[PDB]
């Protein structure tokens, strides 16, 4: 069958399966997750540590993509740091021509399109990156959008991408995101990731951590260590 | 400044120019040729601003010999004047207008011996006699005067004797020896050059 | 084998055979009918439609390019749009151009330029279309097909489409060139009659008629009163 | 065979099998989006279902606004709907700044249709797997409805379906036209619900649908609220 | 147990598994169909030699050049397609010209090997100009020229690849003469040496009886320019030996 | 396996199956026919379009006039044809806007024949599947008359035939053409005959022919098309010829 | 398998498709050129008539400028192409630097045109051997052949098409000093080689002679039944 | 089979492996092996050379990009030549315009991006070589790898080539001492990390040893044949 060789190309039943394999891309990386809450968006990442000779700091998955806004992805990083350079280029065109900072929906409608445009074509192959996207303004408020390699866009309370993503999906399903505030949220995406976090299969991994919200006034940035080590030692302490 | 001068006649076609290419006052160049053979029996004489009249004297002789080459016949003096006007006029428009002033003199088997004449704008126009320069003004009159559509070649050359003379006795300008062909039948025939001393 | 699916590709004994398959497409297309009159010409074409949800007003399978030419097709519906609005501006170039409206032929030439122009194309498809072209110019009627190959004839009358073959003898029966248009509309009806596999009515069919007057789509009324006979 | 898999080759019968796949596209969503006329509203019904409760039920839409007074219901893949939307927005504007007033309905349709036919006509590009259904009020002509598919076909309609439901729809319908009396506003989307509700199975609540109207007299597209939904839907119930 | 689907090697621009660009490789397997060519590295300069392989007495021997001139200071042996020779050597010409214009200055043997290995490397097709051949140059070259650094002599290949060697041999009996080179080789040895023992290899290997028509010889030294032998002193050192 | 594709790709054996292929389109068409003469030069075809229901409103399906001085006829693919006389006549008028002389007829022929020969070597595009006969007047070589394949190579023929049964009109044609003998009579009569001996149809219909001339008169060359009436006298005429040669039998 | 584009090389590293061009030269008709002291003799066969075309439209020697000609084997169609390049180029290069095209060099520019085609693909190779023939400068007799691959030899005498390697053969026998001592020697010995593979000799050979500074000349039928008369005779 | 899906990088496989990136990544482990490694005021490479033949000298392993930047090659020299070329202009065109040093990190970011674009498109294949990549800058030392994937890692230690595996082993158990090491001792840690990857037969000498150093004091330099000769000497033996 050489219906699934290319994306130009559709299935006899109305598939287009080249897309599929590429969201089949995502589920070989390693957990991520990122809620939203009143206060702001918090997102976390499982980093495998591949080897100690890896400096800490390094592979990073959570990009800053404009002052305001954070990204988290999964799938092939290079896919996913030339999306990032596209978003960057997007919310700096955005910022220059409509004098302001991008509307969250509006820049992952942007980067859906652009991500869009390659399953049509044959010459080039879908993106195999999924990632989330997340801001908080006190106009907009707190928003989480994710983006498959298709190019669909939707806005998440809770999301979860990568390999573990049903079993964080129940978990994050479990916590009530929409009352609570940023500073317990940091704990129980700690928790929700040591969770999922498979010991045996993955030897071990650095949590990797960031939020946005009114705490920061707006701006994506990463966890003070402080507030890393204590809810990494509260989510050992739950793991049991 | 430089001087072209044409006598067409019933079987040949006369032609001459001055041997002089100058600087600002210091005549460079005493046996300066300005006739340049497109092909065995048609000529074109090009007076003009420099640089611009070789280089479209050369680019003419080049695609009329590559006419010859691919075809294996010369083409008609007609058409080569018409294909060097299209050429020059095409250019007018252009930014690199080359200044030049032509004088196309052929013989024909069919059509017979003919002079053509051009301007800088690429107008055309077949003439009996014609000429280019400062020196034209002066001596178009004695070929008006002397003229006739039935003169024999030594009459032609006789006749060319005096409009040169009559620019050694008037013109400014020092044209001290000039050149002469013939074209006929046989084709293009070199001239002893009238020279004054 | 592989001379089937290239369009630059010469098949042995020397055919292009995906434009024959374009002309497959043409003869699955619905029925029309095109009859050159002394004093005009009558296009017509069956306007099936899948169901009454459909509005008829909406689109028509009959269009203008000028005021003295109209159209018709039987193939693919995007192909036939895409060259009608092609037609449209070529015409208008013209217009531009020389300050007469353009000859019939010279249409029909012109759009079977751009048809060839799509065939030679790796890249692109023919067009999937094959149109009856009809004119009044000069004082004399025109009647003109262009098919997906590019190429073009002239028919005093014709059918395309489903059944083309039996509705051309039928025509070819019924055809006299003395024919005034008030007899050819009803031989044309005629003709489609043969093909339709139903109930014929005044939506199920779209007929357009040229003359001195010019191309015009004549309407559901109207062609309810050629129909009563 | 082989005459499948590239867009541009025509089959021995001369069918271009690939957009009769992007037809096939369409209903592989799982969705039904439903389309009825009024003598002076036009309304559009599509099913609504959030697959994960985490999801924000606001951004999932298929009901876009091309512009102030054209209202789109898009039924396929959700990327190629996106950009399909976009590409009539743009197409709206330009028409407005080119020609001084809001394009209709119908010549929104047929851009968007002819863009569609250069799609399955050049070879690298696919045809988008989706469908559009445009609904408007023009003056001169009332309401209007009108669908755009995969292939380039944009002919308008008195009511219509999309999605995998569509024949039952149709047929549903079709007979309600046929018993022709009229539709108000009410009895419009009545029959819309009803339709949709018919052939899914489903016996609606308010959150599993999302209409949007356009009427004569509010001519701007609006997307009714969760409460106006279930009002109608109880009206339904209650006769 | 024989394993020979390859399906890899057609079309560059294909990693095969392991990795290992088949095209190019094959590119390396044609200079071995061109005449051997050999190069010598000494204090006193660098020698050129090449076998012509005269198909015909009628052909003009003059007209085949497997050794030619880049500059004074450099010459060129090659052995492969004559033609993408052809081109790799106008590089070469045109880049040394160009060093000379802008820096009034000559060109080291690395530097002009490099030139042409860029242009080489070009068949990957990174560049979008249309007029760079897909195919990688199917030719060897040996570049030998003295420079500020003395007698240098730089090996180029089909991938570009380029490197210094005391003592070199291309075409089609550079197995085997290399060996030849790695026994007889020495450091110390003088021009003079150097020519007789690869002259010896080429008539070694060589299918034809040697003589002055059917070899071309060059050398250049520090004071001399780019030197070829010519018909009577290829016969005094055929005669030698 | 297959050398057969891309116009661009020699089979072993050094053979470009393609354009090889289209010239077997050309066999499939209508016959057309160009005999030379002293005083003028033909062209004759048969109008394979024989619908009932078919308009002769053109000048001519098959014959096309190019300039002033030369005319065409072609046998192939109708489309391919429509551009290259387009681009023949678009030739024709460079030439004359160029040098303001009529283009010859030869320089012509070389043109279009560059222009095919180019569509065989580049990739994408097929051979035109055409071949096409050139008449003309030149004052360089009088009348001739000139031969095009789809290959792009050109010859020039006393008297030739292309498309369907070919052959049997050239082999016609041999015996019966008498070299420095015709006139343009005996060249429209030697039409005739070849035309009944390769059209299947048992009498030609006079409709299902058209015939074209090419003569000098006055100075000024003239193409003209031979009326229905005139092309029913010559098939009366080679009818009655032919029946009294059989009758004398 | 490697043999489909000219860009694959092959395992050994053959390109196959210029080789395949090689090939179609061999069909195409017989050229033999020879390079006589004060004379170059370009010799080529001629298929037949067909008693219905005009011998002028086909020629097979040609002159792309005064002082250089070409005769060809291979496609017709190609070579015509090949001889307006080089003879554009021989104009052009008078115009650039005043001076007349050498021999070397209008080969070295087709033999340039015949590479540009071989090396990139969605182009076939010129299938074309060319036979140049020209004097130079100096007066030395010029005789240079080119194929489809694009490389360049000088020649003292060749032939190029089919039965090449018979003739050719016969020409490594027969050509010594003393026979390009005369220039009758000359033509009469191309003509001999050209008779070692025809079905007919005057009928089936077109011949033309280059002198020191004279244009070209296409030996008259006559002067060519002369020759093999004498030819014959002497035998 | 599976045959298919491996012919060129757009080809998605059905499991989400892009087969001609991993075919690229195999040739990394063609190359012969190098070594890098950093201390807080220093970074290393250091390289195992290989030569053609006997008479044929070594081949060059490291490479200078500035002052600040040098890199290790390990895979096709081509790749190589063209990524050093495009990473010597992006350094001449930060020093001028902004007169400062590039950031090794900003540096190795756009390698990434310049190295992503031909895995994505149908055309030119990805660039099959690994390069480690050692600078000082005003952050400190850094040591990156990048991998003809166009991901790129930050490392204390790397070794890439072939048999590197055995480097990495003895890099990551005596890594600890590394950070307070002096140069001569960071050099002669990272030498014996290449000797391992040696074969057994083989020994480290003069001419197939190339190291490159650069510091806070110290531009980038690459100690050639002559000049390993101090580094090489205090080395003991094979164990």
């Amino acid at each position: 069958t050489g219906y699934d060789l290319s994306a130009s190309t559709f299935s006899p039943d109305g598939r287009v399966f080249q897309v599929e394999y590429a969201m089949k891309a995502v589920e070989n990386s390693s957990t991520a997750i990122g809620i939203r809450c009143k206060d702001g968006v918090v997102f976390g990442v499982e980093k495998l540590v591949l080897s100690k000779l890896y400096e800490e700091g390094s592979n990073k998955r959570l990009f800053n993509v404009d002052r305001h806004v954070g990204m988290a992805v999964a799938g092939l990083l290079a896919d996913a740091r030339s999306l990032a350079d596209i978003a960057r280029e997007e919310a700096s065109n955005f910022r220059s021509n409509f004098g302001y900072n991008i509307p969250l929906k509006h820049l992952a409608d942007r980067v859906a399109m652009y991500v869009h445009a390659y399953t049509l074509y044959s010459a080039v192959r879908p993106f195999g990156c999924s990632f989330m996207l997340g801001s908080y303004s006190v106009n907009d408020g707190a928003q989480l959008y994710m983006i498959d390699p298709s190019g669909v866009s939707y806005g998440y309370w809770g999301c979860a991408i990568g390999k573990a993503r049903q079993a964080a999906k129940t978990e994050i399903e479990k916590l009530q995101m929409k009352e609570m505030t940023c500073r317990d949220i940091v704990k129980e995406v700690a928790k929700i990731i040591y969770i999922v976090h498979d010991e045996v299969k993955d030897k071990a991994f650095e949590l990797e951590l960031s939020w946005v919200g009114e705490l920061t006034n707006g701006r994506h940035e990463i966890v003070p260590k402080d507030i890393r080590e204590e809810a990494e030692k509260y989510a050992k302490e739950s793991l049991k | 400044m430089e001087y072209l001068i044409g006598i067409q006649g019933p079987d040949y076609v006369l032609v001459a120019s001055d041997r002089v290419a100058a600087s600002n006052i210091v005549q460079m160049k005493d046996d300066h040729d300005k006739m340049f053979k497109m092909s065995e029996k048609i000529l074109l004489l090009c007076v003009g601003e420099a640089g611009d009249t070789v280089q479209f004297a050369e680019y003419i002789q080049k695609n009329v010999q590559l006419y010859k080459m691919r075809n294996g016949y010369e083409l008609s003096p007609t058409a080569a004047a018409n294909f060097t006007r299209r050429n020059l006029a095409d250019c007018l428009r252009s930014r690199t207008p080359y200044h030049v002033n032509l004088l196309l003199a052929g013989y024909d088997e069919h059509e017979g011996p003919a002079l053509y004449y051009m301007d800088y704008l690429a107008a055309l126009a077949k003439a009996p006699f014609a000429a280019h320069g400062y020196g034209a003004f002066l001596t178009l009159s004695i070929l008006d005067r002397y003229y006739t559509p039935t003169i024999s070649r030594e009459r032609a050359v006789e006749l060319l004797r005096k409009c040169l003379e009559e620019l050694q006795k008037r013109f400014i300008l020092n044209l001290p020896t000039f050149s002469v062909r013939i074209i006929d039948k046989n084709g293009i025939h070199d001239l002893d050059n009238i020279s004054f001393p | 084998r592989g001379y089937s699916f290239s369009l630059t590709t010469f098949s042995p004994s020397g055919k292009l055979v995906q434009i024959e398959y374009a002309l497959a497409a043409v003869a699955g297309g619905a029925p029309s009918v095109g009859i050159k009159a002394a004093n005009g010409v009558v296009l017509a074409t069956e306007k099936k439609q899948k169901s009454i949800l459909y509005d008829e007003r909406s689109v028509h399978k009959v269009e203008p390019i000028t005021k003295h030419i109209g159209l018709v097709y039987s193939g693919m519906g995007p192909d036939y749009r895409v060259l009608v609005h092609r037609a449209r501006k070529l015409a208008q170039q013209y217009y531009l151009v020389y300050q007469e409206p353009i000859p019939t032929a010279q249409l029909v030439q012109r759009v079977a330029s751009v048809m060839q122009e799509y065939t030679q194309s790796g890249g692109v498809r023919p067009f999937g279309v094959s149109l009856l072209i009809c004119g009044w110019n000069e004082g004399r009627p025109y009647l003109f097909q262009s098919d997906p190959s590019g190429a073009y004839f002239a028919w005093k009358a014709t059918a395309m489409g489903k059944n083309y073959v039996n509705g051309k003898t039928f025509l070819e029966k019924r055809y006299n060139e003395d024919l005034e248009l008030e007899d050819a509309i009803h031989t044309a009806i005629l003709t489609l009659k043969e093909s339709f596999e139903g109930q014929m009515t005044e939506d199920n069919i779209e007929v357009g008629i040229c003359n001195e007057a010019g191309f015009r789509r004549l309407t559901p009324t109207e062609v309810k009163d050629y129909l009563a006979a | 065979a082989g005459f499948d898999r590239h867009i541009t080759i025509f089959s021995p019968e001369g069918r271009l099998y690939q957009v009769e796949y992007a037809f096939k596209a369409i209903n592989q969503g799982g969705l039904t989006s439903v389309a009825v006329r009024g003598k002076d509203c036009a309304v559009i019904v599509t099913q609504k279902k959030v697959p994960d409760k985490l999801l924000d039920s606001s951004t999932v839409t298929h009901l876009f606004k091309i512009t102030e007074n054209i209202g789109c219901v898009m039924t396929g893949m959700t990327a190629d709907s996106r950009s399909q939307v976009q590409r009539a927005r743009y197409e709206a504007a330009n028409w407005k700044y080119k020609y001084g007033y809001e394009i209709p309905v119908d010549m929104l349709c047929k851009r968007i249709a002819d863009i569609s036919q250069v799609y399955t006509q050049n070879a690298e590009m696919r045809p988008l797997g989706c469908c559009m259904i445009l609904i408007g009020i023009d003056e001169e002509q009332g309401p209007q409805v009108y669908k755009c598919d995969p292939a380039g076909y944009y002919c308008g309609f008195k009511a219509t379906a999309a999605g995998v439901k569509q024949t039952e729809s149709t047929s549903f319908l079709e007979k309600k036209v046929k018993k022709k009396f009229d539709w108000t506003f009410e009895q419009t989307v009545e029959t819309a619900i009803t339709c949709l509700s018919t052939v899914l199975s489903i016996d609606f609540k308010p959150s599993e649908i999302e209409v949007g109207v356009v009427t004569v007299e509010n001519p701007k597209f609006r997307i009714l609220t969760e409460a106006e939904i279930d009002a109608h839907l109880v009206a339904l119930a209650e006769r | 147990m024989f394993l020979t689907r390859s399906e890899y090697d057609r079309g560059v621009n294909t990693f095969s598994p392991e990795g290992r660009l088949f095209q190019v490789e094959y590119a390396i397997e044609a200079i071995k169909l061109g005449s051997t060519a050999i190069g010598i590295q000494t204090s006193e300069g660098v020698c050129l030699a090449v076998e012509k392989r005269i198909t015909s007495p009628l052909m003009e021997p003059s007209s085949i050049e497997k050794i030619v001139e880049i500059d004074a200071h450099i010459g060129c042996a090659m052995s492969g397609l004559i033609a993408d020779a052809k081109t790799l050597i106008d590089k070469a010409r045109v880049e040394t010209q160009n060093h000379w214009f802008t820096y009034n200055e000559t060109m080291t043997v690395e530097s002009v090997t490099q030139a042409v290995s860029n242009l080489a490397l070009q068949f990957g097709e990174e560049d979008a100009d249309p007029g760079a051949m897909s195919r990688p140059f199917g030719v060897a070259l040996l570049f030998g020229g003295v420079d500020e650094k003395g007698p240098q002599l730089f090996h180029m290949d089909p991938s570009g690849t380029f490197v210094q060697c005391d003592a070199r041999a291309i075409g089609s009996a550079s197995e085997g003469a290399q060996s030849s080179l790695q026994e007889v080789y020495h450091k110390s040895m003088t021009l003079k040496e150097a020519i007789k023992s690869s002259l010896i290899i080429l008539k070694q290997v060589m299918e034809e009886k040697l003589n002055a028509t059917n070899i071309e010889l060059a050398t250049v030294q520090p004071g001399q320019n780019f030197h070829m032998f010519t018909k009577e002193e290829l016969e005094e050192v055929i005669k030698d030996i | 396996r297959r050398y057969d594709s891309r116009t661009t790709i020699f089979s072993p054996e050094g053979r470009l199956y393609q354009v090889e292929y289209a010239m077997e389109a050309i066999g499939h068409a209508g016959t057309c026919l160009g005999i030379l003469a002293n005083d003028g030069v033909l062209l004759a075809a048969e109008r394979r379009n024989i619908h009932k229901l078919l308009d002769e409103v053109f000048f001519s399906e098959k014959i096309y006039k190019l300039n002033e001085d030369m005319a065409c006829s072609v046998a192939g693919i109708t489309s391919d044809a429509n551009v290259l006389t387009n681009e023949l006549r678009l030739i024709a008028q460079r030439y004359l806007l160029q040098y303001q002389e009529p283009i010859p007829c030869e320089q012509l022929v070389t043109a279009l024949c560059d222009i095919k020969q180019a569509y065989t070597q580049f990739g994408g595009k097929r051979p035109f599947g055409v071949s096409l006969l050139y008449i003309g007047w030149d004052k360089h070589y009088g009348f001739q008359l000139y031969q095009s394949d789809p290959s792009g190579n050109y010859g020039g023929w006393k008297a030739t035939c292309i498309g369907n049964n070919s052959a049997a009109a050239v082999s016609m044609l041999k015996q019966d053409y008498k070299e420095g003998e015709m006139t343009l009579k005996s060249a429209l009569a030697l039409a005739i005959k070849v035309l009944n001996k390769t059209m299947d149809v048992s009498k030609l219909s006079a409709e299902k022919v058209e015939i074209a001339t090419l003569t000098r008169e006055n100075g000024k060359t003239v193409i003209r098309v031979l009326k229905q009436k005139e092309v029913e006298q010559l098939i009366k005429k080679h009818e009655e010829e032919e029946a009294k040669a059989e009758r004398e039998k | 398998s490697y043999d489909r584009a000219i860009t694959v090389f092959s395992p050994d590293g053959h390109l196959f498709q210029v080789e395949y061009a090689q090939e179609a030269v061999k069909k195409g008709s017989t050229a033999v050129g020879v390079r006589g002291r004060d004379i170059v003799v370009l010799g080529v066969e001629k298929k037949s008539v067909a008693k219905l075309q005009d011998e002028r439209t086909v020629r097979k020697i040609c002159a792309l400028d005064d002082n250089v000609c070409m005769a060809f084997a291979g496609l017709t169609a190609d070579a015509r192409i090949v001889i307006n390049r080089a003879r554009v180029e021989c104009q052009s290069h008078r115009l650039t630097v005043e001076d007349p095209v050498t021999v070397e060099y209008i080969t070295r520019y087709i033999a340039s045109l015949k590479q540009r085609y071989t090396q990139s693909n969605g182009r076939r190779p010129f299938g074309i051997s060319a036979l140049i023939v020209g004097f130079d400068f100096d007066g030395t007799p010029r005789l240079y052949q080119t194929d489809p691959s694009g490389t360049y030899h000088a020649w003292k005498a060749n032939a190029i098409g089919r039965g090449a390697k018979s003739v050719r053969e016969f020409l490594e026998k027969n050509y010594t000093d003393e026979a390009i001592e005369t220039d009758d020697l000359t033509i009469k010995l191309v003509i001999k080689a050209l008779l070692e593979v025809v079905q007919s000799g005057g009928k089936n050979i077109e011949l033309a002679v280059m002198r020191r500074d004279q244009s070209l000349k296409i030996l008259n039928p006559e002067e060519i039944e002369k020759y093999v008369a004498e030819i014959e005779k002497e035998k | 089979f599976r045959n298919q899906y491996d012919n060129d990088v757009t080809v998605w496989s059905p499991q989400g492996r892009i087969h001609q990136i991993e075919y690229a990544m195999e040739a990394v482990k063609q190359g012969s092996a190098t070594v890098g490694l950093k201390s807080k005021t220093h970074a290393v490479l250091v390289a195992l050379k290989r030569a053609q033949s006997e008479l044929a000298a070594h081949q060059k392993k490291i490479l200078h990009v500035d002052n600040h930047i040098g890199i290790s090659i390990a895979g096709l020299t081509a790749d190589a030549r063209l990524l050093c070329n495009f990473m010597r202009q992006e350094c001449l065109d930060s020093r001028f315009v902004f007169d400062r040093p590039l950031p090794v990190s900003r540096l190795v970011s756009l390698i990434g991006s310049k190295t992503q674009i031909p895995t994505q498109r149908y055309g030119r294949r990805p660039y099959g070589v690994g390069l480690l990549i050692a600078g000082y800058d005003d952050m400190g030392p850094h040591i990156f790898q990048t991998c003809p994937s166009a991901n790129y890692f930050d490392c204390r230690a790397m070794s890439i080539g072939a048999r590197s595996q055995s480097a990495r082993t003895y890099l990551e158990r005596h890594m600890s001492e590394f950070m307070e090491c002096n140069l001569n001792e960071l050099v002669k840690h990272g030498l014996r990390a290449l000797r391992e990857t040696l074969p057994a037969e083989q020994d480290l000498t003069t001419k197939n040893v190339s190291i490159g150093i650069v510091g806070k004091d110290l531009e980038f330099t690459i100690y050639d044949d002559d000049d390993v000769s101090p580094f090489l000497e205090g080395l003991e033996e094979r164990p």
